[PDB]
């Protein structure tokens, strides 16, 4: 009883396509991260700037556009999962994606289909825009379109359309054709190298002109066979379509074949190709995917057409083209002799996103499944070309290895004063796969760099002053002693004077385009010029709570609830002139006011009406929720923000209404309209509720009238709760938003309180809270220039600016790239980070790709041996010790050939067993990686980190690894874990509990025999789940006195394991364990249960298909915010080969049933984005107690607060108090010793 | 609290009470061996009984010279053994 | 200290559950034999390049010292060893690790006729040339030495999906399914008007076909003893029945005719291909991860590979002189990387997946010594074709 959310959103680049989808004004650039189809607008500069963002409840397998009638924005075709077709208009009006038709094909496929079907159901667009296919592995559904949107869909083998066509390599829709045209690549004898000896040129190609000929019912397909291709070269994997006619893009040959059928010309790429124009290349490339990515550019205003393919291994490969016939048929490897794609690896979607009318000098996204999706600039096409880096998109690769450690908290104090982040742990991944593979410590909490920390005395709220740019002035003032103390830019006091200092101050701001300043204190308001003089004082009946100001005005809210705005007569600026507000706001209950200027209801005043200029409007917050605003030539005629006593998804500017619909419940405590941002500073409507809940809503570029939140992206995770459920993150310090035009560049909103928020927009990103240190937030100030100062609860003001030199702000936390492969060495690929608490230090086993030596026991190499063909890519393993206060690596400790670390943990092995002095030593199972038939070599390396005299120049090198036990065992050490003081490591089917003595002899004490292969194993204590490579995993219980391995349960449903880890939630004990096939697997030890055969047969409670492989599964305990915690409960954080992080945070089987109870009435009440029905997607065949999906449960969230209370079947403020449990599960992070 | 490795041994189960009874296998994973408790004679011998908070020996566990058969994970007699199934050096015959 | 041949997953499992790990998709392997480090292991490969884990090349042969003909031949389902069954009555045990023979069990009284794990990969049933049939743990114990099992020799054994029932059939023209936790016949099946020659359960489904001398494959429910359909395509006798344990979308039986059939339960009992060799068909086993891959087996040896998605009227992969007399009985390890084969020339032949290089890849007739030392340190080796 479970619930799944994505901690870490997906950022591995799997699609992407260039098509006007959200406007028509400017080409938008979609990125399907894999759940998480992002449109960005690229600009000339090339930085992507994200218009809108759409998360969707299951994976996007493949995507293309297709172009709809009467609308010039082309409509989206979608494919989620095993097949299954979501067409997706985007809708201007509500600016969300609203599904035409969902066309699911898993059940007909299936139907058709002898063997399993593929996961990855790949999907083929036509150039003619008329029939889209969806194909499988030889299983093909055909999509028609009427030339309704859709037409009735076909599902057929491939040999019903040719007479051959046994198993489909790839199908793709070919250039130019009146009637569309697929081209079946197939090989009819199966040929892979090894059948390379019997078959020769076993792959027929087949161009196949289709009749696609439509009925209101059911479709009939003819295929009419243009061209057919018998001999061709086993390894031709991909085909890519040009103009004149098929590219075929082989593992070693690539053949061009045209629209008429035979082969004009094909380009052996290495050694391994053997046959009709021969094209011998001696330099050794080769294209290792199973499909290669690949863009293919027309020609414009001409005969000049591009093709660039993409190995694995990050090389551009352009192609040349002659139409007439085809000769000048030749592969190029562009020179990247500034190496920045070195960085990147497994290019997974390559597409071309400026048109520029000219082939040359163009502007190219590459999403890669490694390394930051680029985007290029190729500047020229040669057989001076140079390309650059023109933007980056940050891709937290596969996360590769998942642990929590500490990166901030190492210093204890920093500049003086404690630690932002003391007691503050992260769950740093190991990102990248490849020569820019790199730690990414996923923060829970934004990590500030410290520029000038300072100690206060009895404060509240600081207000600093910048009079020409330049901070000269600090105000600093206390609530409970009665005093406003005004300090200098040095920080000394009463420098200066006539300052009303005996009292409380409420707000202190430069003032006149920065000559005047106004004190606003508790009774009475001030004027002061520069250098500290009264001018005009204003007195109040009643106590100032809110006060806001821009350039010439300043708004007071009293205690009463009235308001009073101020404008200075600004041919003198001494004096101070009564704004002629409204009266009809005099009778509203208003809570608080802000100043605001921006082109929100420009549009709709009489002045500048369609013209984008910044009018000055006061917005208000009604005690009945709706934000009220006018200009100062308002006419008595108010406008409103409608539907934000709902708050639902869509916020129209209106005139507005006065009635009695009076319902005096106050839950926008603050709203502001900010642009946010680094590049694209978007206009962004911020509502802070009482309960201090952060709603965000964008300020759309089109129709700027209209405010609109995507409330299926969950972007902003929640920061309170509205029915007062976590109290504790408001009732300390009042939550007030601040918002910052320029923190480091980045446009940021911070919110005080005990929980600090940032409000961090990237351009790659809709803007996130992401937690802003571990430390406490009183109010904040903008420090001179691109910082700021903020206060914390114990008084210590500390100013804070945000690194951007590695950190990411979008995956909704925020993220610190540790890139550790420098110049001089670069540790290609890193995987199984390990944190070391007793060093306080990480250890990374890295794992370059060295070319592999294919060998026996002795010496001698296997028969087959050849120098002059490019060799396989083996192993060659080795961990690096990392000091993360400087994060250089301090201790590499090198493996031998073949040899890849699998696992490494670091442990709380007992040194002695009746003493109990559990010393923390790693433990690293190398595995010396090589062939089935040579015999299985492995190693398991434990190290304990001695703190050793450090280097004369550099510090923090003040440890080394020790290898204080090795030994190279008979099979592959493919998993360790500490079971109970003692660590297991697997072996070839085998699994030896060792046991270290104080003499440090590693003894094997208990042993095991396990089904084929441990993928993964982790230990609760003395429990075991150690998971078979197929045959699912054994839970094993573990023994000491007598040492046995006790077999408790085998999992039933046996899968391809990937990742094991436990979840606990108390009573019985559950077992996440991950698939091949992308499926959480939670299975719980019910040895009470009858049918669970004496917990010997665990039983199969959920499944759950994940949008990737997930990586490294990871246990850490759960904050439990709202509630007691009586058993330390553990949450389940599990990272993903897409770069997401999930948590499988578990739940007590009351607080399941009512998200349960949510969830069931979100998908069925509220509508899904590709209309995909989550609960129906994250399922594939191995109780009806189902895994929730978090990030449909997030939707309540998102939705409208009328609907919200509506949706509880006392409960909802139950809800909530769990909602916030499951966000904030992550902040124990937050919690040191 | 101690969240690097918190893999916890002292955490309770409703499966707790099952592992005593079935399989002799509690928890706590280094308890001491129970007195009052013979071999020979199984749960009869300690007042306690199969809910014993400390562990009992198996006559298996405590016989001297490893099996060869177990250590090939085949051993018939997967009870009552006239040999040890505990896959420790210090009793081994090569 | 002496070398052999180790064919084990372990090391290709690691070189997957790397590539998996990280995303880096199934590399497609190369001639040269530098590239055998990315053959990743069985359940690895899927559709287009499951011809991959098509077991070609010749491993090792292994004879039982005594030399005894083999009835039967079942693998350990964690794959670690083969067990194989005796005339005499006992159970020698090949490990998959070096194929090397562990301690005969002595099974029966009489010969083991077939043996057959549960898919909760623990306990296995066994059988006799006389009635009985015995309850094995993995660890070799007979549990339940069912006596009365049959009136006369059973023939073939097979267990449910949730392995709580299992079916036995014998020279008697009835069918049993056995309630395994007690070791008790739940429901009898009433039918064939002659011997059950073989009988297969539903790895998903409840359902179990039956070979029968009837010339008929009647689908059985395990719940009330009644077949659900009866396929009448074949004509002599059929004499062996499976499914694809992975999916069970497709039954498929064997006949003792030249004839061979290939079921879908799925659509309306339709056959998919009627496979008709010369010589006579004797024993199949399906690709234990690769759904529509399987592999007959001939009297005249002849070890069949084939796919129902590349060639329905042919065999993918003929090996004609696998081995020297009429294979009787072959296994898969549900791993898939060796497929055991044995036949009445009292041998037990092993086959792994094809190595990307090899000049004695495709061997055809080897007329002294077809085990010729295959266990020389090494996978592959230079040519005639036999060693020594
Ligand atoms: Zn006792
Ligand atoms: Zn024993």
């Amino acid at each position: 009883m479970n619930v799944y959310d994505d901690v870490l959103d997906a950022t591995v680049v799997s699609h992407s396509l260039a098509t006007h989808f959200t406007t028509s004004d400017y080409e938008e650039l979609l990125v399907v991260r894999t759940n998480i189809l992002s449109v960005y607008r690229p600009t000339r500069d090339g930085k992507l700037y994200l218009t809108d963002e759409f998360k969707f409840h299951g994976l996007i397998t493949d995507i293309g556009l297709i172009p709809q009638k009467d609308s010039p924005l082309s409509c989206l075709l979608l494919c989620t999962g095993v097949a299954k077709i979501s067409i997706l208009k985007f809708n201007t009006l509500t600016n969300s994606i609203d599904t035409l038709s969902l066309h699911y094909y898993e059940g007909k496929f299936k139907g058709k289909s002898l063997v399993e079907l593929a996961k990855i159901s790949t999907l083929r667009m036509d150039p003619g825009s008329s029939c889209a296919l969806l194909f499988n592995n030889d299983i093909i559904a055909f999509l028609p379109f009427h030339v309704k949107f859709t037409a009735p869909s076909v599902v057929l083998v491939a040999s019903e359309l040719y007479e051959g066509a046994k198993n489909i390599i790839d199908i793709q829709f070919l250039k130019n054709f009146t009637k569309p045209t697929i081209a079946l690549l197939y090989q009819p004898k199966l040929v892979w190298a090894g059948n390379t000896t019997i078959s020769k040129l076993p792959t027929q190609y087949v161009i196949l002109t289709l009749n696609i000929q439509p009925a209101e019912s059911a479709t009939k397909i003819e295929s009419t066979t243009i061209a057919f291709v018998k001999e061709l070269p086993w390894d031709l994997h991909t085909i890519v379509p040009v103009s004149n006619g098929a590219i075929i893009v082989g593992t070693n040959e690539l053949a061009f074949l045209d629209n008429t059928g035979v082969l004009q010309s094909t380009v052996l790429l290495n050694s391994f190709a053997d046959k009709k124009i021969i094209n011998n290349s001696s330099l050794e490339i080769m294209f290792r995917e199973k499909n290669t990515t690949s863009i293919w550019i027309p020609s414009s205003k001409n005969n000049d057409e591009t093709l660039l393919l993409m190995d694995l291994k990050s090389n551009i490969y352009y192609i040349q083209m002659e139409a007439e016939l085809l000769i000048k048929f030749d592969i190029f490897k562009l020179p990247i002799v500034n190496d920045l794609l070195k960085e990147n690896s497994n290019p997974k979607c390559i597409t071309r996103l400026n048109a520029t009318n000219s082939n040359k000098n163009m502007d190219l996204f590459i999403g890669f499944g490694s390394g930051n999706a680029l985007v290029l600039r190729l500047n020229n096409l040669k057989s001076p070309f140079d390309i650059e880096l023109l933007s980056s998109l940050r891709n937290v690769g596969p996360i590769t290895s998942l642990t929590v450690g500490k990166v901030s908290s190492i210093d204890d104090v920093v500049k003086g004063l404690p630690n932002p982040n003391k007691n503050e742990y992260s769950l740093v991944a190991t990102s990248g796969n490849g020569s820019g593979s790199h730690l990414t410590v996923i923060q829970t909490s934004v990590q500030p760099e410290i520029e000038l920390a300072l100690k206060f005395i009895s404060i509240t709220q600081i207000w600093n002053l910048k009079i020409k740019g330049r901070d000269r002035y600090l105000i600093t003032t206390d609530s409970t002693k009665s005093r406003s103390d005004i300090y200098e830019s040095d920080n000394n006091f009463k420098l200066g004077g006539r300052l009303r200092r005996d009292a409380t101050t409420v707000y202190i701001s430069m003032f006149g385009e920065e000559k005047r300043i106004i004190q606003v204190t508790t009774n009475h308001l001030y004027l002061y010029d520069t250098h500290f003089r009264r001018l005009t004082t204003i007195k109040f009946d009643y106590e100032v709570i809110h006060v806001s100001v821009m350039d010439p005005y300043i708004l007071v809210t009293v205690s009463r609830g009235d308001i009073k705005i101020f404008e200075l007569e600004e041919k003198n600026k001494r004096k101070l002139l009564k704004v002629d507000l409204p009266e009809i706001l005099n009778e509203m209950v208003i809570t608080s006011g802000l100043i605001l200027k921006s082109n929100m209801c420009n549009e709709f005043l009489i002045g500048l009406s369609k013209s984008q200029e910044e009018q000055l409007l006061f917005t208000f917050v009604t005690a009945d929720n709706q934000i009220i605003f006018f200009t100062k030539d308002h006419n008595d005629r108010i406008f409103q923000l409608n539907g934000v006593d709902q708050l639902n998804e869509s916020l129209y500017i209106s005139t507005y209404q006065l009635g009695d619909e009076i319902v005096p419940d106050p839950s926008i405590k603050q709203v502001m309209i900010n642009k946010l941002g680094h590049d694209n500073k978007e206009e962004y409507l911020t509502i802070l509720t009482f309960g201090g809940e952060i709603y965000q809503y964008r300020k759309l570029p089109q129709r700027r009238s209209r405010f609109y939140r995507n409330v299926t992206r969950n972007d902003l995770a929640i920061t309170g709760a509205p029915d007062n459920a976590y109290a504790k993150g408001v009732s300390s310090i009042e939550r007030i938003m601040h918002y910052f035009p320029d923190y480091n560049g980045y446009s940021v909103i911070f919110v005080t309180g005990s929980v600090p928020y940032i409000l961090i927009k990237e351009d790659d990103s809709t803007p996130k809270i992401f937690k802003f240190g571990n430390i406490p937030l009183v109010s904040v100030t903008p420090w001179s220039e691109r910082s700021v100062m903020c206060v914390d609860d114990i008084k210590n003001a500390r100013v804070y600016t945000l690194t951007t030199d590695n950190m990411y702000y979008g995956n909704k936390l925020p993220l610190k790239q540790i890139k550790i492969s420098n110049v001089l060495d670069d540790y290609k690929t890193l995987q199984k980070l390990v944190y070391h608490e007793r060093a306080q230090l990480f250890l990374v086993s890295y794992c370059k790709r060295v070319p592999y030596e294919a060998l026996g026991e002795d010496g001698e190499k296997v028969i087959g041996y050849d120098e002059n063909v490019p060799h396989a890519e083996g192993f060659q393993s080795g961990i690096l010790l990392i000091n993360p206060k400087s994060w250089k690596v301090i201790d590499k400790i090198d493996f031998p050939k073949n040899s890849v670390v699998n696992e490494m943990r670091s442990s709380m092995i007992q040194i002695n067993s009746k003493t109990k002095r559990k010393r923390e030593y790693i433990i690293a199972g190398v595995a010396n990686a090589t062939t089935e038939d040579t015999p299985p070599t492995g190693a398991f390396h434990i190290y304990d980190v001695i703190e050793v005299v450090p280097e004369p120049g550099k510090p923090d090198t003040n440890y080394k690894l020790k290898e204080i036990f090795q030994e190279e065992v008979s099979g592959t050490v493919s998993t360790v874990c500490e079971v109970s003081g003692r660590f297991m490591i697997s072996q070839s089917q085998k699994v030896l509990v060792r046991d270290i003595q104080e003499d440090n002899s590693v003894i094997p004490v208990a042993f095991l025999d396990i089904p084929v292969f441990v993928t993964d194993s982790k230990s609760f204590g003395n429990l075991l789940i150690i998971g078979d490579a197929m045959q699912g995993f054994q839970f094993i219980g573990f023994d000491a006195e007598p040492y046995r391995m006790i077999s408790l349960g085998r999992s039933m449903s046996k899968f391809q394991t990937m990742s094991l880890e436990f979840l606990v939630n108390g009573g019985d004990m559950y077992f996440a364990a991950t698939d091949a096939d992308r499926n959480v697997h939670v299975l719980k030890y019910a040895p009470d249960e009858p049918n669970s055969l004496s917990g010997q047969r665990l039983v199969h409670c959920s499944s759950f298909t994940l949008h990737s492989t997930n990586s490294c599964m990871m246990l850490l305990p759960r904050n439990e915010e709202f509630g007691s915690p009586q058993v330390p409960s553990f949450q389940n954080v599990g990272g993903q080969v897409d770069g997401s992080v999930f948590k499988i945070v578990p739940l007590s089987e009351e607080k399941y049933r009512r998200l349960y109870v949510i969830q069931q009435q979100i998908i069925d009440r509220e509508l899904q984005l590709g209309g995909l029905n989550p609960r129906m997607e994250r399922l594939a065949n191995d109780s009806m107690r189902p895994m929730l999906d978090f990030n449909v449960i997030r939707r309540f969230c998102g939705l409208a607060i009328d609907r919200r209370k509506s949706i509880a079947q006392h409960a909802h403020f139950e809800a909530w108090r769990d909602i916030i449990n499951i966000e904030f599960s992550m902040r124990s992070l937050c919690q040191g010793k | 609290p101690s969240l690097i490795h918190p893999d916890t041994a002292k955490y309770p189960f409703k499966f707790e009470p099952f592992l005593r009874q079935e399989y002799s296998f509690s928890l706590d994973p280094d308890r001491p061996i129970c007195e009052f408790y013979n071999s020979r004679e199984g749960p009869k011998s300690c007042p306690r009984g199969p809910l014993c908070p400390k562990k009992h020996v198996l006559p298996i566990f405590q016989n001297k010279i490893v099996c060869r058969h177990w250590l090939r994970g085949l051993c018939k007699k997967n009870d009552q053994c006239e040999y040890l199934h505990e896959y420790n050096l210090r009793k081994m015959p090569e | 200290v002496t070398q052999r041949r180790s064919v084990d997953v372990s090391s290709p499992y690691i070189n997957l559950y790397y590539n998996r790990r990280h995303g880096l998709p199934n590399l497609v392997v190369e001639p040269e034999t530098s590239y055998t480090i990315d053959i990743m292991p069985p359940n690895a490969y899927r559709g287009r390049d499951r011809v991959i884990n098509l077991p070609s090349k010749f491993t090792h042969l292994s004879s039982n010292k005594v030399k005894h003909v083999i009835p039967a031949i079942q693998w350990t389902p964690e794959g670690r060893r083969l067990v194989v069954a005796t005339y005499s009555g006992e159970f020698s045990l090949w490990n998959a690790s070096s194929f090397t023979f562990e301690t005969l069990m002595q099974a029966h009284d009489s010969a083991v006729t077939t043996m057959k794990y549960s898919h909760d990969s623990d306990w296995m049933i066994s059988g006799d040339a006389d009635g009985m049939i015995k309850i094995w743990q993995p660890n070799f114990s007979m549990v339940k030495e069912i006596d009365a099992a049959h009136t006369e020799s059973i023939r073939d054994m097979a267990f449910s999906s949730n392995d709580s029932k299992f079916v036995t059939c014998s020279d008697d023209n009835i069918l049993k399914i056995w309630n395994f936790s007690n070791g008790k016949q739940e429901r009898v099946l009433s039918g064939h008007h002659w011997d059950v020659k073989s009988c297969d359960w539903h790895p998903e489904m409840g359902l179990i076909a039956s070979a029968s001398k009837d010339n008929l494959v009647k689908l059985w429910d395990p719940r009330s003893g009644n077949c659900i359909s009866s396929i009448l395509k074949f004509k002599h006798t059929v004499l062996k029945t499976r499914f694809q344990p992975t999916k069970g979308n497709l039954l498929m039986a064997i006949s003792k005719d030249k004839s061979c059939r290939v079921f879908d339960i799925r659509y309306s009992m339709k056959e998919l291909m009627c496979v008709r060799d010369e010589t006579d068909y004797m024993t199949l086993e399906w690709h234990p991860i690769n759904e529509s891959m399987f592999t007959l087996a001939c009297y005249d040896g002849s070890l069949k590979h084939f796919d129902l998605l590349q060639n329905l009227n042919e065999p993918i992969l003929t090996i004609p002189y696998a081995h020297d007399k009429c294979i009787t009985s072959l296994s898969y390890n549900p791993v898939g990387h060796i497929f055991a084969t044995a036949a009445k020339d009292r041998t037990i032949r092993f086959w792994t997946r094809a190595r990307p290089i090899d000049p004695n890849a495709y061997p055809t007739y080897n007329n002294k010594k077809i085990n010729g030392w295959f266990f020389g340190i090494n996978n592959d080796i230079n040519a005639x074709x036999x060693x020594x």
